[PDB]
């Protein structure tokens, strides 16, 4: 199914397209996933909707790190109010998306999400430009590893395959 | 004659090249390649440019 | 008609399991001694592991006799190019599975539908309890059933290069591991480990007891590690060769993790998508019943 | 040499696209609707098999010999004798950073390979040796403030060939015990690509090519040339019909080891990445068949059984007449 | 130069090959040499390996860094970008026929 | 010189057993082993 972009006078061409497969039991889950590799740009995240797999296929690979950061950022959220302790309603657990087969830039900017590295703030964070604007905090936070810290975010940078 | 072919040339964009080779083509002429390989050991007299 | 003293058809000179390296022929335990190791840092942490199934396929009515035994290592070991083979006779085993059953299982590799004239034969006792477990291999490419190619690679290879000191704490750093070599190498162990008579194995592991599994397990750990080593390199992402001054160096990429597609291709043992899946229900089958 | 490339060729208008063909489309042409034909399979599949069979045979000659050569070769390197002079080679060897732009580079990148390191000055004894691990080859960068002895000694029996940018002395670059080392003593030769990398089925390497390779009379380009095509004539189809519709009457592409990858918008070929890129383009196989390349593993045994080698070499002269026939 | 860098790159593509021999032939013959030193230029030695000839791919070189200065120079016109195009036709060719 | 060798001067002597240098079939050129099912080609057991 194709997704349509938000605005109704945004008459413009849609970014990526949803994908539902047709899969059961657990052991069916493992096969579509691994299959999964080898293929172009695709991405799931962590649970599902209806108890069905459905992951994202995007058009070009420049249009991946903008979606692949709106979703990064409404994550470090719900991270906030689960370390200070208050019943959530949303649900997902984990929003942040996984990279399945994906580009170069998507690693650097998979594992530098995942650590949690924000602070707070709450100043009506920029929504359009965003995606750059993380983008330039995951390299300074590397000049700044002190070997150990370095060690793990050059792993996860090499893996980026596992929540 | 065979300096800037590779073949299929004579066309339209080449046009512009093919007449820039041309105009720097010199001739085969087996005394002109023979002063070539002796004015490089013979010991000069007049300054040449 | 053998029989088995508790001892097991392993503690036998009739079949045993050799490697053919240095110019003479060698047991697996002298071979391993050479394959050094070091490590890369991506930690690779052991899972647990799904039970299996208990669904056993059905044999579906076949005249005349498959060598059941063929396929079994003509699939995992199997060197020279082997096609699709999700498909296939491939669970004849389940038709001894039952109690009283005539069909019997020779010795180099058969399955016989009436024990004929002049042909020696496993046990009729200890072979029922090896059908109950291996005739499961059936269902290998059913979906809904199949394994998963990926978590159970993360087991193997805390196996053949971990150290006690790191399997006794469940995880350890993905290594690189290199021994040296000869000429053909990686192919010449193939087309060698592939006769072994693997049957005479895994009997063993569905019926020896207690007193005698311990025992067993302690002079066959090597046999293990021997086509599990083999059965390894088909995953590995490289095979590049250091070179010294006059010596040779086989370095492997990264032993333990998978990858999808053979480093070998000209220069080692090469898979399929289709025993993608059978190495998979073969690995997740036989560690429950080892380990 | 690009696929897709607008070159001076046209293969007769169908490089010219042409609109104002729509018009018959509209007002000039009927069509079956306003009893249907389906075309048979087995016309058109036998034109694919054909076509796509002429192609291989083409060019299996051209790949095999470009694969018994391609062993390696060239880098002229000196190795400069450390020591009381008690060796012609020592193992202290290096390179110019010029050789090294032209020969080592561009093969350190079809193999995807992480640096090699620089060798600085102050630097430990087994950084060479990790640099050297996730290399795969035997090689460092440079030296600027003198290395120390603890060092210099490693790089000896390990090769390591450190490429110097200069060449005008070298002996300043080296703290040492005083033997040999004085931009002197020391004999320069040649190399191998044959030495210093085969990879699985990257670059050919054994010793029955090895001793094959060591016997041929020092070959060009045009030696080579004449090779790849005495071996042609020496072994209807409708695609001989298209053998000779094609333009075979060229073909002149060094292919030495060749490899398929992709230059990004401009002309920077990339190395091999892996998701973007498709599996069959990681190595070539020298082009050759999958199982084509097995028969030559059981061929390279008959070409170097001690009985087929029947040429000798060396007659010594003397005058022992003396008769007792002896077929030795 | 500190920001001349590029304009003395590509100047050093001029930079002779060859060794210098001090001829002896001629001297240990005594044959009249004006000098102080008999000397000369080679001017480019010969084949070293079996299949290398690396004089053939220093010319090769050149032609590969002499083709970024074509395969760069910004052209403000049309088909003056097409014979841009056309030159590597001619740049590439001519190498071969080098070698 | 002479490596292709195999056997020499197949005629028994006038008196005596062996006819000088005669050499006999080597122990190889007459030994048939069955194929393995991967690899193809092995010899006997010798023990």
């Amino acid at each position: 199914i194709p997704i349509t972009n938000s605005n109704i006078f945004d008459d413009s061409s849609t970014p990526y397209n949803v994908r539902i497969w047709h899969a059961p039991t657990m052991t069916e889950v493992n096969h579509i996933l691994a299959l999964m590799r080898k293929s172009t740009l695709v991405s799931t995240h962590s649970s599902w909707h209806w108890n069905v797999l459905h992951t994202f296929h995007y058009r070009s690979e420049s249009d991946m790190i903008d979606h692949f950061a709106a979703k990064i950022l409404e994550d470090w959220r719900q991270k906030e109010k689960l370390d200070k302790g208050a019943l959530v309603e949303a649900d997902r657990v984990i929003q942040r998306l996984i990279p399945l087969s994906s580009s170069t830039y998507v690693q650097r900017l998979a594992a530098i999400g995942a650590l949690y590295p924000n602070e707070f703030t709450e100043n009506v964070l920029d929504l359009s430009r965003l995606s750059t604007a993380l983008l330039q905090l995951s390299d300074t936070y590397y000049q700044h590893a002190n070997d150990q810290l370095r060690r793990l975010y050059r792993r996860m940078y090499n893996d980026s395959r596992t929540l | 004659k065979r300096y800037f072919p590779e073949n299929l040339e004579q066309n339209q964009s080449a046009a512009r090249l093919v007449s820039a080779v041309k105009a720097r083509a010199s001739e085969a002429d087996i005394s002109s390649i023979h002063l070539a390989i002796a004015r490089e050991v013979s010991p000069m007299f007049n300054v040449h440019e | 008609m053998l029989q088995q003293p508790t001892g097991g058809y392993t503690t036998l000179e009739q079949f045993a399991f050799t490697i053919r390296n240095d110019g003479t022929n060698a047991t697996p335990t002298q071979f391993l001694q050479l394959l050094s190791y070091e490590a890369t840092e991506n930690e690779l942490v052991k899972k647990t592991i799904p039970t299996p199934e208990t669904h056993l396929p059905s044999a579906r009515n076949v005249p005349g006799n498959v060598y059941i035994e063929d396929a079994i290592t003509q699939a995992l070991f199997g060197i020279s190019a082997q096609n699709v083979n999700a498909h296939g006779y491939f669970s004849r085993l389940s038709a001894l599975a039952l109690p009283n059953t005539s069909a019997r299982l020779g010795l180099d590799g058969v399955i016989y539908n009436s024990e004929t004239i002049n042909i020696p034969f496993y046990d009729p006792a200890a072979v029922a309890n090896f059908a109950a477990t291996y005739a499961k291999l059936g269902n290998a490419s059913t979906p809904r059933y199949r394994a998963d190619m990926i978590d159970i690679y993360a087991h193997v290879g805390l196996e053949l290069a971990g150290t006690d000191a790191e399997r006794a704490a469940g995880v350890m750093p993905v290594k690189r591991a290199k021994f040296d070599s000869w000429e053909g190498s990686l192919i010449s162990l193939s087309r060698d480990v592939v006769n072994w008579k693997i049957l005479a194995f895994l009997i063993d592991l569905c019926s020896l007891e207690g007193e005698a599994l311990r025992a067993f397990k302690t002079r066959n750990r090597d046999v293990f590690r021997m086509m599990l080593f083999i059965m390894s390199t088909a995953v590995a992402a490289n095979v590049v060769n250091r070179k010294v001054t006059k010596r040779v160096d086989r370095v492997l990429e990264y032993i333990g993790v998978n990858s999808m597609r053979t480093a070998g291709r000209t220069a080692t043992i090469t898979y399929d998508l289709s025993r993608h899946e059978f190495a998979a229900k073969f690995l997740q089958l036989t560690f429950t019943r080892w380990n | 040499k690009p696929i897709i490339e607008r070159q001076g060729e046209t293969v007769d208008g169908l490089t010219i696209i042409d609109t104002s063909i729509v018009w018959p489309i509209l007002c000039q042409c009927t069509y079956p609707l306003v009893e249907i034909v389906y075309p048979d399979p087995s016309t058109t599949l036998s034109q694919s098999l054909s076509v796509a069979q002429v192609l291989s045979k083409l060019t299996l000659p051209d790949a095999f010999i470009n694969m018994i050569l391609s062993g390696g070769d060239s880098v002229v390197m000196r190795t400069y004798q450390t020591e009381a002079d008690d060796d012609l080679d020592e193992g202290i060897r290096m390179t110019t950073y010029d050789q090294y732009l032209s020969h080592i580079r561009e093969r350190l990148h079809i193999t995807n390979v992480p640096d090699p390191i620089y060798i600085t000055g102050a630097s430990t004894p087994d950084q060479i040796a990790a640099s050297v691990q996730a290399t795969h080859v035997a090689v460092v960068l440079y030296q600027s403030g003198v290395i120390n002895g603890s060092a210099s000694t490693y790089l000896r029996e390990n090769e390591v060939l450190v490429v110097m940018p200069d060449y005008y002395d070298v002996v300043s670059r080296f703290a040492n015990a005083n033997l040999q080392m004085n931009n002197n003593r020391y004999h320069e030769s040649v190399l191998e690509i044959a030495d210093i990398f085969d990879q699985a089925d990257f670059i050919q390497t054994s010793d029955a090519v090895r001793q094959l390779r060591a016997l041929m009379p020092t070959l060009s380009t045009s030696q080579i040339r004449h090779a790849i095509e005495r071996i042609a004539q020496i072994t209807t189809d409708y695609g001989k019909l298209t053998l000779r519709f094609l333009g075979t009457l060229t073909r002149s592409l060094k292919m030495q080891n060749a490899q398929i990858r992709r230059i990004r918008p401009d002309g920077t070929v990339l190395r091999y990445d892996d998701q973007i890129d498709i599996e069959a383009f990681r190595w070539s196989r020298y082009f050759l068949d999958e199982l084509r390349l097995r028969r030559l593993s059981v061929g390279l045994r008959l070409i170097t059984n001690p009985r087929i080698a029947r040429r000798f070499d060396g007659v010594r002269i003397m005058y022992l007449t003396d008769d007792d026939p002896d077929p030795d | 130069l500190a920001g001349a860098n590029t304009i003395i790159a590509i100047m050093r593509l001029f930079t002779p090959q060859g060794f210098l021999r001090t001829d002896d032939l001629a001297i240990a013959a005594n044959f009249p040499r004006a000098s102080r030193n008999p000397q000369t230029y080679i001017p480019y030695t010969n084949q070293r390996g079996t299949v290398t000839n690396e004089f053939a791919s220093r010319f090769r070189t050149i032609v590969a860094t002499l083709a970024n200065v074509v395969n760069e120079r910004a052209v403000q016109d049309d088909m003056q970008k097409a014979t841009r195009s056309c030159t590597k036709q001619w740049l590439r060719h001519l190498e071969t026929q080098f070698d | 010189i002479s490596v292709a060798r195999s056997m020499r001067a197949i005629v028994n002597h006038n008196e005596v057993d062996r006819p000088r240098g005669a050499v006999a079939p080597s122990s190889y050129e007459m030994d048939t082993g069955t194929l393995s099912r991967n690899g193809d080609l092995l010899y006997s057991p010798v023990a």
